[PDB]
C-alpha cells in the first residue's frame, strides 16, 4: 500500500519539487506538514499513507529521498518554503559533480556516497508494513543521475530482491542536446537499465517541448511545465492505489498484463487532455475523444511513431467520472481501426482502469480543470527507431575515440564501449525479432 | 500434483459416497520417565587416578584388595563420601573397588560410621537418580550392608526418606508373572522389586516408632511389616 | 466517519451521474 | 435442508451483497437482523438461509474471502453489510496479480485452512445440510484459483452433497484483462472434473439484455448483479415454499444431467421489461413461456439456435393452473421440435410455487442444458491456442511453478468436453 | 479425490462398484474415439530473448457400448420419393436451365438445339405428360408443348400415379393450420429434402450504438462498416 520515491541528480530533483508539490495539495497537507480539518473534508481518509507517514503529534513527513552531488538544488530546497516538511536526513547531497562522466559517478564518487543512501532508504523501508515498489527519476545524459542510478540499482537489486522497481527515465533527444557526452553515457546506461528494471517509461524532452507549444499556448515554455506534465502522468499511474474506483490495478497487475518476454520492459507513455482553459470551452473531452487522443503521436512524451511498429500490450487508466460502457465501447472502436496494428499473437490487447478521482489542479498551473482523464502506458516495436539513432551518433562519436580518455582515466576499460555498444545493438535486434508475425515450417 | 483429466467426480454426486477437540487426536509425547540418562563424572575417577587411596589390586588368584594400614584408624570423613560417590561407575576396575571398598569400610568401621550420615545422601541421591537398574542394584545392596552396619544407624535415616525413597516407588510392583514356571533370577539377586521390598523391610524394622508414617508418605501402596 | 463520508460521496455521485449530458461532456 | 454460500473476488463479493439483499427483502429481515414480515409462511423456511442468533436476530450462512480487503470494506459499508458476521470475513494482504499459479498455490495454501475450518464449522451446525452455492468469474486471479481450490477440498470433504456454481467468463469482445484465456482454461479443466452442476454467464449477454430488452439509459454493475441475483433467489423458490408441485436442486440434476460430464446449463428469467413498455403488455403463462425460450433472455453469448435442447427445466411461481403450464410447455416441445434430441422423448421438466417473487405475481426461471456451449469453450481454446504456441506470457505462471503439462492437460480435457457436445448437437440419418 | 478412491470408500456392493468403473471405462474410450482438435506447440523457430532472463527478474524467481435401436412401425407412412431424390438444392433448377436456353437463343438470334439426357425420371414425366396430353386433346404433343416437362416438378402418389405438384411447401419447417396448429419437419407438398436452414448469431453487434461486428475470419477480432459489410456474413450453419 506504500511506494517510495528515490530522485537522483538534477532532472530527478527538479521533478521531484512539482510531484510532492502535487500530491502535497491532491491529499490536503500544508506546507508545514499538518492537516487541518476543512481541507480534508471533500476525500477519503488514510489515502495519504501511499505517500505520507503521521508522528505521533500528527505531522507528516514524506517517503522520499533527494540525491545529488554538487550542493546546489538540495540547497534550494533547504532554503525555500518547504523546508520544515522535509525530515533533513533525507536531503542528501555531495561536494562536486561527476562532470558529465559515467566513469565519474560509477567508480570514483558514487561509491563514497552510495552507502549513506542505502541506510536511509533502510530507515524508510523499516517504517513500511506493505511496500510494493520503488519509483526512480532520473537522467541517463549526466554523469551522475547515470553512474549512480546504475550503482544504486545494482544495490537496491541485491539488498531487496523481488521488491518491484519502476523507473522514469530522460533519454537524450534526437537533435536538441545539452552536452556533447550524452550518447556514451545512455549507451552505458541502458544496460543497467536493461538488467535492473522491471518496466521503463520513456520521456523525451524534446516531445514535452512540442506538446507544450502545440497544445497548451506556451510560447516560451520551462522546465518547470515539463514537469508539471510528469508529476500529472505519475500522480494518475498511483491513484489506482489511493482512491476507491469501479476497477482498481495494483502495480503487480499492471507489470503481469504489460510485459511478454522479461527483457521486452520498455515502454511509451502518453496523456490525453493536456489544453489550455481558452481551448477548454471551444470542445467537449468526452471518453471516447481522449482515448483517440492517446494513440495520435502528437500525444506522446517520447519521440517515437508507433505507425512503424505493431503493438503487444496496452494498459489504459482513466480518472473521474467514467462509467465502464463507454471504456468498452472506446476500446472496440480503437481495435476497429486500420492504422493501429497487434502482433497477431496478442488478441486481448487492451488492460483497463477505472479511478473516481478527478485530476488536481495547481495554482500556477497551466493544465486546465476537467473532470476526467486517460493516461496510456503501451509496448511497442517502434522504440527500436530511438535506439538506432542514438546509436548513429555514438558510431560516428566511437569512429575517431574522441573522448575515451577521460573514460579510461575515471577508472574504465577501453572493452567497455564495445560490450555495451553490442548489448544495445543485441536488444535493437529482440525488437525487431519479437515482432515478426508467426512463424515458418523451413 | 497435477490434476489429470477423466479422473475426477464432476457430475457424479451420491449418498453412498459418504466418507470439538482441543488437542491432535495422536496425543501428548511420550516423555517416558523409564528412560536411561547421562551419568555425571564422579570424583572417584580422579582420586584413583591420581593415586589418593591407600588400597591395591592384589592379583594371586583372584581379585582382591588390601590396605597398605588397618582401616579402624582412616578419616571416615574424608573417605567415606568418595566411595559412595564412585558407586555409580560402570566400567572396570572402578566399580569393583568402590563396591569392594564400601563393603570393607561398612564391615568393620566401628562407632564412627554415625557422625558421617549426613554426609552420604548427596550421593546415594545422585546414583539412584540415573535410571540404571545396575547401579540401583548396586545401591541397594550397599544400603542393606549400611543400616545392619552399626547402632543408631537406621534412626538418623528417618528424616532424609524425602531424598532416598522417590526412586523406591518407580519398581515397587514391576515384578515378573509367569504363572507356574519357576525363577532363575533369585540365583544371583537381580530381581529390583524384592530388593525393592526387602530394603523397604529393613529401614522399617531398624527406624525406630516414626519410620512407618514416613515411608507411607513416600510410598503410597505400604503396609506395616511389625 | 468513513462510512458517512463514503456514502456521501457516493450518493454526489450518484446525483452527478443521472443527467447523460453531465455523464458525456460535464 | 440447509444451504451454504460461498462468495469469492470482487465480482462475487458483490454479486452476494446483492443476493442477500433480495433474499432479506423476501423474508422481511431489517438490515438490523430483526424480523418485521408480515406472515407466518415466512419464518416456517427461514432456517433455509439464515441461522437464528439469541434475541431475535438472525445472521446468513455465508463466508466472505478475498486477497486484498477494498472489497470487504466496501460490503461492509453497503446498506445490508451490518448483518454480516465479523468473524465469517477472511482476507489477506496482496492481491491475485491477476495470476491463477499465484492465486491457487502460493497466497491460496496459505489461507484455504482458515477457510475449510469456517466452512466446516457452519456445515457441522445444520441439521441437515443440502448442496453448497459458489459464485465467482473464471476470469479473475483470487476467483478462479482459490474458488476452484475450494472446490476441490469441499468436494473431497462432503462427496455426497451438491456442488452448484454461478460462473462468470469474459467475453471475446468486452475483455478487462489480457491473460484472461490461461485462467479461464485452467479453469475450466478444475471445474469439469469437480462441478456436479455448472451456470455460465457472459457480461455480454446481460448488457444486450439490459440495453434491448430494459433499455436502461445508464447500466451499472449493480444491475447486472440484479438480473444474476434474480435467477439465483429463483432456483431455490422450490425448497422453501409450499406448492402444488415441488422440485429440488438434486430433483433438477437428475433430470437434467443424461451423463457426468454434460453437466454445464445455460439459465433465463422471463418478466423482464421496460418501466415505458409494462403498460402495453399483461404477463401471462403463454408470454413467460415465449420469453423464456426467446435467446435474446439467455444470459449467455451462443445462441441454442445452433444446437439441440437434451434437456429443460422451468420453475413457475405464483398462483396459477396446471393445465396451463402443461399445454404451454408440450406446444413448446411439439412448436421446436427439431431443436429437441429425439432419443429422449419429452425433454422438459415443469414445477409450480406459490410464492412470487416481491413486487411480481408470477415469475418463472428457465434452465437449459443445450450443445450450443461448445461455442463458447471453442472460442476460449481457439484464443488460448494463440497465446500458448508463440509462448506469449508462460514465464508468469512457471515462475510461479506451473510445468507446461499442466497447460496441455487443461486442453486436452477442453477439447474431449468439446467434442463429447459436438457429437450430441448434429443430427445423423445414416 | 478421484473417483477410484471414491468408489473405493463407499459403501456400494462389490458388483454395483464394477458396474460404476465399467461404465466410467466406456466412456472414456468412446470421448477417445471421437473427432478432435490437435493439442498446440510450441514452434520451434522461435526467436531469442524468449530463453533469455534479467538479474531482477531471476531473483524474483524462486524455481460397443451405445447400441442402436430403430424400431419400425408396421404400415408407416411412406417419407421418400425418387423424384425428391434426384434433385438437389445447390445447383440451378430446371426452370433456370430453361431461361438460360432461352438467353442464349434470343442473344444468339437463333434457335439452339437442346441437350438431350438419358434421366429415367424425364422419361417417365414426358409419358405421363404425353398421356394426359391425349386425353385432353385428340393430338399427340408436338416438341414445342413437350417442354413444360422442364417448368413442373413431379411426384408419384401413393398407388403410383405420376402428377405435377401446384404448390410446393418449404423444405424446412412449417404450419399447416386447422383446428389445430402443427409443425410439420417434413410434408409430401415439399420438393427438395428436409434440411435446417442456417441462422444469424443474435449477439452480432456490440452492446450500443457504436457499430462495431464481429469479424468473419475468427471468432474474436471485430470489424465495422469500412470497406464491407460484417453484418450480412455471419450466417453458418453451427
Ligand atoms: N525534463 C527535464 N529535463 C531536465 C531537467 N534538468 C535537466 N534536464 C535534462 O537532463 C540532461 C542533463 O542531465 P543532468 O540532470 O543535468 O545531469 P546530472 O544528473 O546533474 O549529472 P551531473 O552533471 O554530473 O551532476 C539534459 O538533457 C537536460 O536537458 C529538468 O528539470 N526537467
Ligand atoms: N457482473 C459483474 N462482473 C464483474 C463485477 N466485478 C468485476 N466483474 C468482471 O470480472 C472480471 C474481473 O474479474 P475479478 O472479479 O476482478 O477477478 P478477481 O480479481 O479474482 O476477483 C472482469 O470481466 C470484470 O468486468 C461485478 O460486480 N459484476
Ligand atoms: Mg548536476
Amino acid at each position: 500500500r506504500e511506494a517510495i520515491c528515490i530522485h537522483i541528480g538534477q532532472a530527478g530533483c527538479q521533478v521531484g519539487n512539482a510531484c510532492w508539490e502535487l500530491f502535497c495539495l491532491e491529499h490536503g497537507i500544508q506546507p508545514d506538514g499538518a492537516m487541518p480539518s476543512d481541507k480534508t473534508i471533500g476525500v477519503e481518509d488514510d489515502a495519504f499513507n501511499t505517500f505520507f507517514s503521521e508522528t505521533g503529534a500528527g505531522k507528516h513527513v514524506p517517503r522520499a529521498v533527494f540525491l545529488d552531488l554538487e550542493p546546489t538544488v538540495v540547497d534550494e530546497v533547504r532554503t525555500g518554503t518547504y523546508r520544515q516538511l522535509f525530515h533533513p536526513e533525507q536531503l542528501i547531497s555531495g561536494k562536486e559533480d561527476a562532470a558529465n562522466n559515467y566513469a565519474r559517478g560509477h567508480y570514483t564518487i558514487g561509491k563514497e556516497i552510495v552507502d549513506l543512501c542505502l541506510d536511509r532508504i533502510r530507515k524508510l523501508a523499516d517504517n513500511c508494513t506493505g511496500l510494493q515498489g520503488f519509483l526512480v527519476y532520473h537522467a541517463v545524459g549526466g554523469g551522475t543521475g547515470s553512474g549512480l542510478g546504475a550503482l544504486l540499482l545494482e544495490r537496491l537489486s541485491v539488498d531487496y530482491g523481488k521488491k518491484s522497481k519502476l523507473g522514469y527515465t530522460v533519454y537524450p533527444s534526437p537533435q536538441v542536446s545539452t552536452a556533447v557526452v550524452e550518447p556514451y553515457n545512455s549507451v552505458l546506461s541502458t544496460h543497467s537499465l536493461l538488467e535492473h528494471t522491471d518496466v521503463a517509461a520513456m520521456l523525451d524532452n524534446e516531445a514535452i517541448y512540442d506538446l507544450t507549444r502545440r497544445n497548451l499556448d506556451i510560447e516560451r515554455p520551462t522546465y518547470t511545465n515539463l514537469n508539471r506534465l510528469i508529476g500529472q502522468v505519475v500522480s494518475s499511474l498511483t491513484a489506482s492505489l489511493r482512491f476507491d474506483g469501479a476497477l482498481n490495478v495494483d502495480l503487480t497487475e499492471f507489470q503481469t498484463n504489460l510485459v511478454p518476454y522479461p527483457r521486452i520492459h520498455f515502454v511509451l507513455t502518453s496523456y490525453a487532455p493536456v489544453i489550455s482553459a481558452e481551448k477548454a470551452y471551444h470542445e467537449q473531452l468526452s471518453v471516447s475523444e481522449i482515448s483517440n487522443a492517446v494513440f495520435e503521436p502528437a500525444s506522446m512524451m517520447t519521440k517515437c511513431d508507433p505507425r512503424h511498429g505493431k503493438y503487444m500490450a496496452c494498459c489504459l487508466m482513466y480518472r473521474g467520472d467514467v462509467v465502464p460502457k463507454d471504456v468498452n465501447a472506446a476500446v472496440a472502436t480503437i481495435k476497429t481501426k486500420r492504422t493501429i496494428q497487434f502482433v497477431d499473437w496478442s488478441p486481448t490487447g487492451f488492460k483497463c482502469g477505472i479511478n473516481y478521482q478527478p485530476p488536481t489542479v495547481v495554482p500556477g498551473g497551466d493544465l486546465a480543470k476537467v473532470q476526467r482523464a486517460v493516461c496510456m502506458i503501451a509496448n511497442s516495436t517502434a522504440i527500436a527507431e530511438v535506439f538506432a539513432r542514438i546509436d548513429h551518433k555514438f558510431d560516428l562519436m566511437y569512429s575517431k575515440r574522441a573522448f575515451v580518455h577521460w573514460y579510461v582515466g575515471e577508472g574504465m576499460e577501453e572493452g567497455e564501449f564495445s560490450e555495451a555498444r553490442e548489448d544495445l545493438a543485441a536488444l535493437e535486434k529482440d525488437y525487431e525479432e519479437v515482432g515478426a508475425e508467426s512463424a515458418d515450417m523451413d | 500434483q497435477i490434476l489429470v483429466g477423466h479422473t475426477g467426480t464432476g457430475g457424479m454426486t451420491f449418498s453412498t459416497f459418504k466418507n470439538g477437540c482441543f488437542g491432535d487426536p495422536k496425543g501428548p509425547e511420550k516423555a517416558g520417565a523409564y528412560r536411561k540418562r547421562v551419568i555425571p563424572p564422579t570424583e572417584f575417577r580422579n582420586y584413583y587416578v591420581r593415586g589418593d587411596l591407600p588400597l591395591t589390586i592384589q592379583q594371586g588368584a583372584s581379585r582382591t584388595l588390601s590396605w597398605r594400614l588397618n582401616v579402624s584408624s582412616l578419616d571416615y570423613h574424608h573417605f567415606l563420601p568418595i566411595f559412595f560417590d564412585g558407586l555409580r561407575e560402570l566400567e572396570e576396575p572402578f566399580i569393583f573397588v568402590a563396591l569392594q571398598g564400601c563393603y570393607d569400610l561398612l564391615e568393620r568401621g566401628g562407632d564412627k560410621i554415625l557422625p558421617t550420615i549426613p554426609q552420604l545422601i548427596v550421593p546415594i541421591k545422585t546414583a539412584l537418580n540415573t535410571r540404571h537398574p545396575t547401579v540401583i542394584i548396586n545401591v541397594l545392596k550397599v544400603l542393606q550392608k549400611l543400616v545392619e552396619s552399626a547402632d543408631f544407624v537406621g534412626q538418623a535415616l528417618v528424616p532424609y526418606y524425602r531424598q532416598i525413597l522417590p526412586v523406591f516407588n518407580l519398581y515397587k510392583n514391576r515384578n515378573k508373572n509367569i504363572g507356574d514356571r519357576i525363577d532363575y533370577s533369585q540365583t544371583k539377586r537381580q530381581n529390583i522389586s524384592d530388593l525393592v521390598n526387602e530394603t523397604l523391610h529393613l529401614l522399617e524394622q531398624y527406624g525406630g516408632e516414626d519410620a512407618y508414617i514416613n515411608i507411607k508418605y513416600m510410598v503410597p501402596t505400604y503396609e506395616s511389616c511389625l | 466517519t468513513t462510512r458517512e463520508k463514503k456514502r456521501l460521496f457516493m450518493m454526489q455521485r450518484a446525483e452527478r451521474l443521472k443527467d447523460p449530458k453531465m455523464r458525456h461532456m460535464g | 435442508r440447509e444451504i451454504v454460500c460461498v462468495q469469492a473476488g470482487q465480482c462475487g463479493n458483490q454479486i452476494g451483497s446483492k443476493f442477500w439483499e433480495v433474499i432479506s427483502d423476501e423474508h422481511g429481515v431489517d438490515p438490523t437482523g430483526t424480523y418485521q414480515g408480515d406472515s407466518d409462511l415466512q419464518l416456517e423456511r427461514i432456517n433455509v438461509y439464515f441461522d437464528e442468533a439469541t434475541g431475535g436476530r438472525y445472521v446468513p450462512r455465508s463466508v466472505l474471502i478475498d486477497l486484498e480487503p477494498g472489497t470487504m470494506d466496501s460490503v461492509r459499508a453497503g446498506p445490508y453489510g451490518q448483518i454480516f458476521r465479523p468473524d465469517n470475513f477472511i482476507f489477506g494482504q496482496s492481491g491475485a496479480g491477476n495470476n491463477w499459479a499465484k492465486g491457487h498455490y502460493t497466497e491460496g495454501a496459505e489461507l484455504i485452512d482458515s477457510v475449510l475450518d469456517v466452512c466446516c464449522k457452519e456445515a457441522e451446525s445444520c441439521d441437515c445440510l443440502q448442496g453448497f452455492q459458489i459464485c465467482h468469474s473464471l476470469g479473475g486471479g483470487t476467483g478462479s484459483g482459490m474458488g476452484t481450490l475450494l472446490i476441490s477440498k469441499l468436494r473431497e470433504q462432503y462427496p455426497d452433497r451438491i456442488m452448484m456454481t454461478f460462473s462468470i467468463i469474459p467475453s471475446p469482445k468486452v475483455s478487462d484483462t489480457v491473460v484472461e484465456p490461461y485462467n479461464t482454461t485452467l479453469s475450466v479443466h478444475q471445474l469439469v472434473e469437480n462441478s456436479d452442476e455448472s451456470m455460465c454467464i457472459d457480461n455480454e449477454a446481460l448488457y444486450d439484455i439490459c440495453f434491448r430488452t430494459l433499455k436502461l439509459t445508464t447500466p451499472t454493475f449493480g444491475d447486472l448483479n440484479h438480473l444474476v441475483s434474480a435467477v439465483v433467489s429463483g432456483v431455490t423458490c422450490c425448497l422453501r415454499f409450499p406448492g402444488q408441485l415441488n422440485s429440488d436442486l438434486r430433483k433438477l440434476a437428475v433430470n437434467l444431467v443424461p451423463f457426468p460430464r454434460l453437466h454445464f446449463f445455460m439459465m433465463g428469467f422471463a418478466p423482464l421489461t421496460s418501466r415505458g413498455s409494462q403498460q402495453y403488455r399483461g404477463l401471462s403463462v403463454p408470454e413467460l413461456t415465449q420469453q423464456m425460450f426467446d435467446a435474446k433472455n439467455m444470459m449467455q453469448a451462443a445462441d441454442p439456435r445452433h444446437g439441440r435442447y437434451l434437456t429443460a427445466s422451468a420453475l413457475f411461481r405464483g398462483r396459477m393452473s396446471t393445465k396451463e403450464v402443461d399445454e404451454q410447455m408440450l406446444n413448446v416441445q411439439n412448436k421446436n421440435s427439431s431443436y429437441f434430441i429425439e432419443w429422449i422423448p419429452n425433454n422438459i421438466k415443469s414445477s409450480v410455487c406459490d410464492i412470487p417473487p416481491k413486487g411480481l405475481k408470477m415469475a418463472v426461471t428457465f434452465i437449459g442444458n443445450n450443445t450450443c456451449i461448445q461455442e463458447m469453450f471453442r472460442r476460449v481454446g481457439e484464443q488460448f491456442t494463440l497465446m500458448f504456441r508463440r509462448k506469449a506470457f508462460l514465464h508468469w505462471y512457471t515462475g510461479e511453478g506451473m510445468d507446461e503439462m499442466e497447460f496441455t492437460e487443461a486442453e486436452s480435457n477442453m477439447n474431449d468436453l468439446v467434442s463429447e457436445y459436438q457429437q450430441y448437437q448434429d443430427a445423423t440419418i445414416e | 479425490s478421484t473417483i477410484y478412491n471414491a468408489v473405493d470408500a463407499s459403501t456400494l456392493n462389490d458388483r454395483c462398484r464394477t458396474d460404476l468403473l465399467d461404465t466410467v471405462a466406456q466412456l472414456g474410450r468412446h470421448c477417445e474415439t471421437l473427432p478432435k482438435k490437435a493439442v498446440t506447440t510450441a514452434d520451434a523457430p522461435l526467436p531469442s530473448c524468449t530463453f533469455n532472463t534479467t538479474v531482477s527478474r531471476s531473483q524474483k524467481e524462486i524455481n460397443t457400448y451405445f447400441k442402436d435401436h430403430k424400431p419400425k412401425f408396421h404400415g408407416a407412412l411412406r417419407t421418400q420419393d425418387c423424384f425428391r431424390d434426384t434433385r438437389d438444392i445447390t445447383q440451378l433448377s430446371s426452370k433456370e436451365k430453361d431461361f438460360v436456353h432461352r438467353y442464349a437463343e434470343a442473344k444468339m438470334k437463333k434457335s439452339i438445339p437442346r441437350e438431350e439426357s438419358d434421366d429415367v425420371a424425364k422419361k417417365v414425366a414426358t409419358e405421363a405428360y404425353t398421356e394426359a396430353f391425349r386425353k385432353f386433346k385428340g393430338r399427340d404433343p408436338t416438341e414445342k408443348e413437350l417442354l413444360e416437362v422442364e417448368r413442373l416438378y413431379f411426384a408419384y402418389a401413393d398407388d403410383g400415379a405420376v402428377g405435377v405438384v401446384q404448390k410446393p411447401h418449404f423444405h424446412g419447417p412449417h404450419m399447416h393450420v386447422s383446428i389445430c396448429n402443427r409443425k410439420y419437419v417434413t410434408c409430401p407438398n415439399q420438393v427438395y429434402r428436409a434440411s435446417l436452414p442456417a441462422v444469424r448469431n443474435a449477439r452480432s453487434r456490440f452492446p450500443g450504438p457504436i457499430p462495431v461486428w464481429t469479424s468473419t475470419k475468427n471468432l474474436h477480432a471485430v470489424a465495422s462498416n469500412d470497406t464491407y459489410r460484417p453484418g450480412v456474413h455471419n450466417v453458418s450453419k453451427f
